[PDB]
């Protein structure tokens, strides 16, 4: 998931907002 | 820009973009 992947590869801000509530 | 965000950087970063609205740390 995106915790895996922002810190073994990378990930975006906008990737990031698929976490928001 | 892309980001490499590993630990507490990550929910720094989920923090800045969620504000509001609150987020869920969800790892494995
Ligand atoms: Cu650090």
């Amino acid at each position: 998931g995106i915790v895996e992947q922002c810190c073994a590869s990378v990930c975006s801000l906008y990737q990031l907002e698929n976490y928001c509530n | 820009v892309n980001q490499h965000l590993c630990g507490s950087h990550l929910v720094e970063a989920l923090y800045l973009v969620c504000g509001e609205r609150g987020f869920f740390y969800t790892p494995k």
